[PDB]
């Protein structure tokens, strides 16, 4: 399969 | 009265600190104890609120776009490397603090930029610091640090893999999760090491050779969460998923997953109202559902086939292709009866 991914994001706590 | 001032100021003064800690670096002579050549601090500068109000602008789009035209990811980074590398992985509340603050910015100032993403990782040096800091006794810096390497790991250019493979970012993500603490923390580890386990199969080896890393991985798949998320199963699921295509061909470590009732927590997962652990789950089931009997016959056993039924006619490209994927090798491969 394909992998998956989290993405990218701007900073959070 | 420059339009642009106040970060101009902020961008000259965290670099003539730097300047400032290299001269002591260059200034290392017969005869210059350290009264004559003092570290510096970075207190003795104002650091502190200098990369408090750099992470502060560095939220809005049009304050990123003129720190970047000041050159502000690289003079933050190399203020980041710089005390790193100066004071070590210290407890000092000073030094933490603007550590966070600096890799708040430099998560702010990667996000969906090319160029930065690229840069950063291009710092050989910064990058080492960073990785450092997993070992932090401060999880929050811990969790800074990881919402900044997850960034780089997402789109990563060849350069920028092989780096992020160089400074050992993988075993150190690994190692980091299995001692956070906080959810905070394991939130970002986790982000982190789902975009890296996707690079390559040596990452995908990496984070299976580390000791009691599968067990964690399977115990993240029925996480309680304290708050009302489901990011960790999510972020598990994901890595677990990467990684399953490596297990599926290791005898122990499908093992370890048994041990863990891996396959029966996946099935739970296809009913789930979370898109991203049902494309997970999917994504795993079709790994371990592959050329191995054992497996297959337990997916039988515990009701897989009419579950993945419910799936294969889904809008959603992964969950429909998993579903039928590993329902394909269950059809084909029916147990006695």
């Amino acid at each position: 399969p394909r992998d998956s991914y989290s993405g990218d994001a701007l900073y959070e706590f | 009265h420059h339009h642009h001032h106040h970060m101009l100021h902020l961008l000259e003064q965290i670099r003539a600190y730097c300047e400032t800690c290299w001269e002591w670096q260059e200034a290392h002579e017969p005869g210059m104890d350290q009264d004559k050549n003092p570290m510096p601090a970075p207190v003795e500068h104002q650091i502190c609120p200098a990369v408090c109000v750099l992470m502060k602008l560095s939220f809005d789009e049009e304050h990123r776009h003129a720190m970047n035209e000041l050159g502000g990811l690289q003079a933050i980074a190399e203020l980041l490397q710089v005390d790193c590398e100066m004071y070590g992985l210290t407890n000092d509340h000073y030094s933490i603090t603007l550590r966070r603050y600096a890799g708040m910015a430099l998560t702010n100032l990667t996000f969906g930029d090319v160029a930065n993403k690229a840069t950063l990782c291009s710092m050989k040096g910064c990058m080492r610091a960073l990785v450092a800091q997993l070992k932090s006794e401060s999880e929050d810096l811990q969790q800074v640090i990881a919402s900044v390497l997850r960034n780089l790991s997402w789109r990563a250019d060849v350069n920028s893999k092989k780096t992020l493979r160089e400074v050992g970012s993988v075993k150190a993500l690994m190692e980091c999760a299995l001692e956070v603490k906080k959810e905070s923390t394991l939130k970002s580890v986790l982000s982190a090491l789902w975009n890296l386990s996707a690079h390559c199969t040596e990452n995908k080896a990496d984070i299976c050779a580390v000791d009691g890393a599968l067990a964690f991985l399977v115990g993240t798949l029925t996480y309680r969460s304290q708050t009302n998320t489901l990011a960790i199963i999510e972020s598990g699921g994901g890595i677990l998923r990467n990684v399953s295509s490596l297990i599926a061909t290791n005898e122990d470590h499908r093992q370890i997953l048994r041990e863990n009732n891996c396959l029966q927590t996946l099935l739970q997962h296809l009913k789930s109202h979370s898109l991203t652990i049902v494309s997970n789950a999917c994504g795993t089931l079709w790994n371990l559902s592959a050329r191995n009997p054992k497996d297959q016959e337990a997916l039988w056993d515990m009701g897989a086939v009419s579950m993945l039924k419910n799936l294969i006619h889904s809008k959603h490209k992964m969950i429909a292709m998993g579903s039928a994927a590993a329902l394909r090798n269950l059809m084909a491969n029916r147990p006695a009866k």
